[PDB]
């Protein structure tokens, strides 16, 4: 017998089984609707602090491989699932998940009713939550940890996760054929974007080598003095976890680069910042996105994009600067997902361009931030 | 982007009959496509010749047509009713292919009809295998090696290239009809040469095989925005080489990474764009080498499909409406998801937090000298469909949903066999329908996973969780129901273990089990199916029990309760009829106010679809999940006499556990079906009976039967001729029954509500008693028995309905033989001819009916008077012969039709000639037609040549048949058989001489040695008789028109007294 169980703050106990390390986990506990990609999910940077549940009852199909790691590890605090596969079944299963997780120390727990989990987030909200993992987990411990967690509102995890020094990216896009290709040389980039670390995934990057930028990767509080002493071609602001209000030192940094013609792409996190930093509030979400299958449309162009989204906290458009303009809109629920700075070269967006996992519908997000850096590149 | 102004009316393709590959799925489809554009105030229009369907309900569309399929009827259906334009994809390859004529033939253009949904051209680019795989190349995706073959000789040559194994299609064919695996020149002949003649265009696509990697499907939904979302993705079960529709078949995807996932996403868009589908939904295939991930492209499907209708009902995206708003010019983004209450767009993908599994249903031992061997060409008449938490729970409860007397994982094999792991591994390695049992079976004989790996290449995935239950099972069986602890107990109902599976494990009986959960609390509860994991909720009930925590049937307090159960998956003689029953008792007990309770599984069906009742339960129709509903639901009655057998045979077991069974008793219903009991009942009210008796011996046989007389009914139904006749069934092979020769079968369908008998319909058959109803043509009006006879049945029924105390439905079968009625048998349920009898008589015998269960009197209703329509109904069946060419494609006692037709008419000969060009006959009104019958029919066959001689045909006889037409006067040209020289009939059917063929037989030996002029006619296309009286049909249908004119079913029902 290899009990585990999880417990809201509102005393709600899930009983279960361990698939993970034993011990204790605690966090702000979301439920994501993704069918596949749980790897790239676990090590999304984003999770910082996160009990993270999937609704998709099968977790661990297709076993793990590196490909599919979007970073250095596993950022999710705990993994809630409803069942554990016998076995991974996949020609790319480098390790199977339990394997995975106890190698990454990760508490997990497996036969719940993740659906009831689920209802319970959507009709009451976020909920912080603990999950113990042992010979004889204590339910009053874990209502007590569930309890005493500070909450992820107010809390800057970007400084957390950002990395201590900066470093160069030169490496793009996995293919079934080639796989991970390997890091490029400089004078092959044509373009050169600094990218603010505040929990970048690999695959932004990646993406971002594709198009020819060649990246910087700069630790999460770098002043905007030493960035602008860097000659970049564009600014990038990555995705990352926790409140992005409590940034003071990325709002700051960015409002400097907005005083330039440098262009600024954000995305998640840095597209939050943006709006900060252009005088946008930010708000928390009673449930926030996870999912894969999220409905976002470009009132632009009156068109759907199917995405990939993983926020807990939203930019208030009724609080949008009138330089700030509405690109992108939640088809789901009405919420603010892209904007454009009327007089700047600047634009941010609240999903994930890059996916992995999801569709690959909002791409041609990065697009714009290239014509953007051609043309500054032109004047 | 809002609707289309240029658009006022729409003419709708039905699929007609239904046959093996193209089945119920088309009425759930069209139904919907009928609603959605008639909630947009749309003008609707279709025509379908199958009259047992939902979509060609008289209040479902303005002009609703029951005519022959044919590009000349449709035509008449344009000419009279103007369509602007015509919606070619929700009625199947019937559908694509008479669109496409009508284009061809310019009729498109005649009346400015435009084509929505998908173009004309965009079908050829999907249907044409050549196009196809052009297509393919030009978006850069792979295709197996493969080459095209328009003749015989073309394709030895590419059999040649790509080698053997190698797999056939052809071109405007689907459910692999016409197609197959050639795995030597003997089988790639025979394939190839059926495959030539059934494609619509003559051609083959030939290719390298790809047998054993993972198939998988996507089903994909495009809008004039170019908006594209994957509605379902599915992995089947078994392997490339068995078709989809006869593998089992999950959602979602299992074994994919998401990187995998997105580049199949992406190719499944790519396709549809690249095909040309716009404004609408498609269905996308590939394979998957496990080994390293290699996408290869198959087919797409530019229309609503099997699986569409399966993946509606797995997600709650009902794909055929949104696709049918969509051809109107509406676009995703604009159209509101049902099942979230219309919160949020229909632009998303869903997302599902269960496990949906597909098991196909098959009916081999109709077909016993079939080949039963699974293949690329589907066999499989039915589906079962069922919704688990996990895949284990998913698949054991479809399992026993399957109405296959399965429990779960039953065994197969004994262990003490010494030749069973032979028998396994010959089940294994060439699959049969019973495959999934083998598989348990190998396990408990020691086979490992790689071992069942390597016969099957089922992915081992699948493979472990089987293993897994089968140890579980090792250890019920070894603790016993003491050692089903509360712990245990939970576990095993969770991993999807049937309350029987675990009394037969245990050695206990089922309620033992039962009573048992009650005691541990262990009973299930139930989840919503919503399409977004959760994420949002619902107002609709759309629920499958689980073994979890939190339930959400919230059963209401408020109402007054009614309960339908559904008869699973459709099997032979269990079809869409009982479903069409089913729906009919919901939808008119809930206009009543009634609150309805729907309990079924078929996922091709409108009895699945949630619009159709008020609560929904998809669940299998078995005693423990059931009562585990009614437990919550406490409804005031359930019906259990709609649904065909299936719900029947639990009907005194609901009873005995306390349910609320309304209508006619289950004793009545058993008084009816008890032989027995019948008996009794038929001398108690002084009825004619043919004699009977039953034997356990063979000489006990001989003697009573010696008594009885010959001919004998021997209930796998076989006529015994004589006493030599009898041990040679003895052998090979009681009731004992007298058969009636030469006699007149009648359906009549009536309904009882303790005060009055109402006649539904008096329906004469045209085969005679013999020839299984089910099989049967049959008229509305009667169009020989006299009045007469017809008020000796009427009150015969009638005394019949008081006698067994029916409430509800009932359907009496005689035969008249020398002016006297004879008592067939009595169903006291609904029948399958109900909704025939319904569309010919415009009254809704199940609505009815249904009432009257529910406690609406007859006369409360306003339903008293017998209806006797102007106009003359027929109804015709398809039989699937062609789906099993060893079979001799002969009429007898067992039904094995899978669909029917509706042809109307002014005159019997008109309904007739309708009813059999809508059942795709190929007979001419000129040519030769040969004359070999029997004996008994060479007097009759005499007025049958003259008839012919007098349509302009030149007639062909068999020696003895040529004889006594010789002797009336008329000279055929002989033909010999086969034995007699050459050439003899088999020649000339292959040669084409023949348009027509008549050919009753009669006697074990004769039809066995006739069956060559039989199996010729199918294979070669010739339309041919098996009955005189069916002779004569045709025979009169000769100075018909079918395509003269054409009538709706509104106009029919308005033209009624
Ligand atoms: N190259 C192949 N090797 C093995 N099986 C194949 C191959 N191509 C197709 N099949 C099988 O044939 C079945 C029928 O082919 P498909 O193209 O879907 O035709 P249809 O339109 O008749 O449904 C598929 O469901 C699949 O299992
Ligand atoms: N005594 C009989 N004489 C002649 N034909 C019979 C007789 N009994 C049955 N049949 C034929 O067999 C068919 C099936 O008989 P039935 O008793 O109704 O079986 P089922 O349960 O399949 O309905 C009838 O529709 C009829 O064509
Ligand atoms: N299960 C129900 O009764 C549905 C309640 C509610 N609308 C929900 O989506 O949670
Ligand atoms: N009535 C029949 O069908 C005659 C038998 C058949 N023609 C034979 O070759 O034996
Ligand atoms: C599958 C249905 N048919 C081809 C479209 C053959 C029965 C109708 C003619
Ligand atoms: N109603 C049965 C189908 C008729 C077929 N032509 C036969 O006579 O055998
Ligand atoms: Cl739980
Ligand atoms: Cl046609
Ligand atoms: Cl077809
Ligand atoms: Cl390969
Ligand atoms: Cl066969
Ligand atoms: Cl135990
Ligand atoms: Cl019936
Ligand atoms: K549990
Ligand atoms: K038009
Ligand atoms: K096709
Ligand atoms: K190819
Ligand atoms: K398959
Ligand atoms: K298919
Ligand atoms: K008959
Ligand atoms: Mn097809
Ligand atoms: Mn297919
Ligand atoms: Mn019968
Ligand atoms: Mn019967």
């Amino acid at each position: 017998i290899k009990s585990a169980l999880l417990v809201l703050e509102d005393g709600t106990q899930f009983h279960g089984r361990a698939i993970g390390a034993t011990g204790s986990a605690v966090g702000e506990v979301v439920f994501n609707t993704s069918m596949t990609g749980y790897q790239e999910i676990l090590t999304d940077p984003s999770y910082s602090r996160q009990i993270v549940t999937l609704t998709y009852p099968h977790i661990g199909n297709v076993g793990t491989n590196d490909a599919d790691e979007e970073s250095s590890q596993v950022h999710a605090q705990g993994l809630v699932i409803r069942d554990l596969p016998l076995i991974a079944s996949n020609f790319r299963n480098t390790e199977d998940l339990s394997s995975y997780l106890k190698r990454h120390n990760i508490v997990a727990i497996a036969d719940i009713d993740t659906r009831k989990l689920t209802r319970l987030l959507r009709e009451k909200g976020a909920q912080n939550g603990c999950i113990i993992a042992g010979d004889n987990p204590d339910a009053a411990l874990a209502l007590e940890k569930a309890r005493a967690f500070p909450g992820l509102n107010g809390m800057d995890l970007a400084k957390e996760v950002t990395t201590a020094e900066a470093y160069s990216w030169t490496q793009g896009s996995w293919t079934l054929t080639g796989g991970l290709p390997q890091a490029k040389k400089e004078d092959e980039l044509p373009f050169h974007v600094v990218a603010y670390d505040f929990g970048a995934k690999r695959n932004i990057l990646r993406m971002l080598v594709d198009r020819g930028c060649r990246l910087t990767i700069v630790p999460a509080q770098t002043s905007a003095e030493d960035v602008l002493k860097m000659n970049p071609d564009g600014i990038f602001l990555s995705n990352g976890p926790g409140d992005p209000a409590p940034c003071d030192y990325a709002i700051t940094a960015i409002q400097k680069f907005l005083e330039t013609d440098i262009p600024v792409f954000g995305i998640c996190l840095g597209h939050q910042l943006l709006a900060l930093a252009s005088g946008a509030k930010t708000v928390k979400m009673k449930f926030g996105h996870h999912g894969g299958n999220h409905p976002v449309k470009d009132v632009e162009k009156n068109v759907v994009m199917i995405t990939a989204q993983n926020h807990g906290f939203a930019v208030d458009e009724a609080t949008l600067p009138a330089n700030l303009r509405v690109t992108h809109k939640s088809l789901f629920d009405g919420t603010l997902q892209g904007i454009h700075r009327t007089d700047k070269p600047a634009f941010s967006f609240q999903g994930h361009p890059e996916a992995s996992p999801g569709p690959h519908d909002a791409a041609p997000l990065f697009d714009h931030f290239i014509e953007l850096i051609e043309q500054y590149r032109k004047t | 982007m809002p609707k289309r102004t240029d658009i006022k009316s729409i003419l709708i393709l039905g699929a007609g009959p239904i046959v093996i590959g193209q089945a119920c799925e088309f009425d759930y489809s069209g139904a919907q496509a009928c609603k959605a554009l008639r909630e947009e105030g749309y003008r609707v229009i279709l025509v379908n010749s199958n009259p047992a369907t939902i979509m060609t309900d008289p209040e479902m569309a303005d002009a609703t047509y029951i005519e022959p399929i044919h590009w000349e009827v449709v035509r008449k259906i344009i000419e009279k009713e103007r369509p602007d334009a015509v919606l070619p994809t929700m009625g199947g390859q019937t559908a694509l292919n008479c669109a496409l004529e009508l284009e061809r033939q310019g009729v498109l253009e005649e009346f400015g009809v435009t084509m929505i949904g998908a173009t004309a051209d965009a079908i050829d680019k999907a249907e044409d295998r050549r196009r196809f795989d052009v297509a393919m190349k030009k978006i850069g995706l792979e295709t197996a090696r493969s080459g095209i073959a328009h003749t015989m000789e073309e394709a030895l040559a590419v059999a040649a290239d790509v080698g053997f194994p190698c797999i056939i299609r052809p071109s405007f064919t689907m459910g692999g009809s016409g197609g197959g695996i050639a795995y030597n020149r003997e089988e790639f002949e025979e394939i190839c040469a059926r495959g030539l003649d059934l494609s619509p265009t003559k051609e083959l696509l030939i290719d390298e095989s790809l047998i054993g990697w993972k198939e998988y499907e996507m089903e994909v939904v495009r809008d004039k925005n170019d908006n594209c979302i994957i509605v379902c993705s599915i992995e089947n079960f078994d392997a490339m080489g068995i078709h989809t529709g006869d593998s089992i078949t999950v959602a979602p995807a299992q074994t994919l990474t998401d990187k995998e996932y997105q580049i199949m996403r992406n190719a499944s868009m790519a396709v549809l764009r690249e095909i040309g589908v716009e404004t609408g939904g498609s269905n996308v295939q590939f394979a998957v080498n496990p080994k390293n991930g290699r996408l290869i492209v198959i087919e797409m499907n530019p229309r609503v499909s099997r699986s569409s209708a399966l993946a509606s009902k797995a997600t709650g995206f009902p794909i055929a409406k949104v696709a049918a708003k969509l051809a109107v010019g509406y676009t995703l983004d604009e159209l509101m998801n049902d099942i979230t209450g219309g919160r949020t767009p229909a632009s998303f993908e869903p997302s599902i937090d269960y496990v949906v599994t597909k098991i196909p249903r098959f009916n081999f031992e109709k077909f016993a000298g079939a080949n039963d061997r699974l293949t690329t060409q589907m066999k499989s008449v039915g589906e079962v469909m069922a919704i688990g938490r996990t895949q284990q729970e998913s698949l054991q409860k479809a399992l026993r949903g399957l109405e296959v007397g399965a429990t779960g994982f039953d065994p197969k094999v004994s262990l003490d066999d010494p030749e069973a792991l032979t028998k396994i591994r010959r089940e294994l390695k060439d699959a049969g329908a019973d495959r999934i049992w083998y598989i348990a079976d190998a396990f408990r004989a020691g086979l490992s996973v790689d071992g069942v790996f390597n016969l099957t290449n089922i992915d081992r995935w699948f493979l472990v969780q089987i293993e897994e239950l089968v140890r579980l099972e090792e250890k019920v069986a070894e603790v016993g129901i003491t050692g089903l602890n509360a712990d245990f107990l939970r576990q095993l109902k969770r991993k999807g273990f049937a309350d029987a599976r675990l009394a037969k494990l245990a050695g206990v009986r089922e309620a033992e089990i039962r009573k048992l959960r009650d005691q541990y609390d262990l009973h299930p509860v139930y989840k919503r199916v919503d399409t977004c994991a959760a994420e949002f909720a619902t107002d609709t009930a759309y629920m499958y029990s689980t073994y979890e925590e939190e339930c959400e049937a919230n059963p209401s307090t408020d109402r007054e309760k009614i309960m339908v159960l559904g008869g699973g998956p459709n099997r032979i003689g269990q079809g869409i009829e009982f479903d069409y029953c089913c729906v009919h008792a919901s939808l008119a007990l809930r206009e009543d106010g009634y609150e309805t309770i729907m309990v079924n599984c078929n996922p091709e069906t409108v009895s699945t679809d949630y619009d159709t009742s008020d609560r929904l339960y998809f669940e299998p129709v078995t005693l423990e999940d059931v009562l585990e509903i009614v437990r919550i639901e406490k409804p005031k009655g359930v019906i259990v006499q709609y649904g065909g057998q299936t719900p029947l045979k639990l009907a005194r077991a609901l009873e005995a556990a306390g349910v609320p069974v309304i209508g006619t008793s289950p004793d009545a219903i058993d008084r009816a079906e008890d032989r027995e009991r019948f008996q009794h009942a038929v001398e108690r009210l002084k009825l004619k009976q043919p004699a009977n008796a039953t034997v356990t011996a063979i000489e006990m046989a001989v003697e009573k039967a010696k008594e009885i007389g010959y001919p004998l009914v021997v209930r796998a139904m076989e006529i015994v001729y004589d006493e030599a006749d009898l041990r040679r069934y003895f052998q090979t092979a009681v009731l004992l029954d007298h058969f009636l020769d030469d006699a007149v079968e009648v359906d009549v369908d009536a309904i009882c509500d303790g005060e009055m008998v109402l006649i539904g319909g008096i329906m004469e058959h045209i085969e005679q008693a013999g020839v299984h109803s089910g099989d049967s043509a049959c008229s509305l009006p009667a169009y020989t028995l006299s009045q007469e006879i017809q008020d000796v049945m009427r009150q015969q029924v009638q005394k019949l309905a008081f006698e067994l105390q029916v409430r509800g439905l009932m359907n009496v079968q005689f035969a008249v033989k020398n002016n006297e009625v004879y008592l067939i048998e009595v169903n006291p349920r609904a029948a399958r001819t109900v909704p025939f009898v319904s569309k010919a008589t415009g009254v809704p015998l199940a609505k009815v009916a249904a009432r009257v269960m529910a406690g609406k009197s007859l006369a409360e209703q306003g339903v008293t008077k017998e209806v006797i329509p102007p106009y003359y109904s027929v109804k015709e069946v398809v039989l699937p012969f062609n789906k099993f060419p060893g079979v001799d494609p002969l009429l007898g006692p067992e039904m094995r039709s899978t669909g029917e037709v509706m042809g109307v008419g002014r005159t019997f000969a008109e309904a007739f000639a309708k009813a059999q060009l809508g059942s795709n006959s190929t007979m001419k009104k000129h040519g030769r037609a040969l004359l070999s019958v029997r004996e008994g029919d060479k007097e009759r066959v005499v007025d049958l040549a003259a008839k012919l001689l007098k349509q302009g045909f030149e007639l062909d006889a068999t020696h003895g048949t040529a004889i006594v037409l010789g002797e009336a006067g008329i000279n055929p040209r002989l033909v010999n058989k086969v034995h007699e020289g050459r050439p003899h009939i088999q020649d000339r059917i292959k040669n084409g001489e023949y348009t027509y063929i008549i050919n009753t037989t009669s006697g074990r030996r004769a039809i066995e040695d006739s069956r060559v002029i039989r199996r010729s006619a199918l294979q070669y296309k010739v339309h041919y008789d098996t009955t005189l009286n069916g002779g004569f049909a045709t025979a009169m249908a000769l100075n018909a028109d079918a395509t003269e004119k054409v009538i709706s079913v509104q106009e029919m029902h308005a033209q009624i007294k």
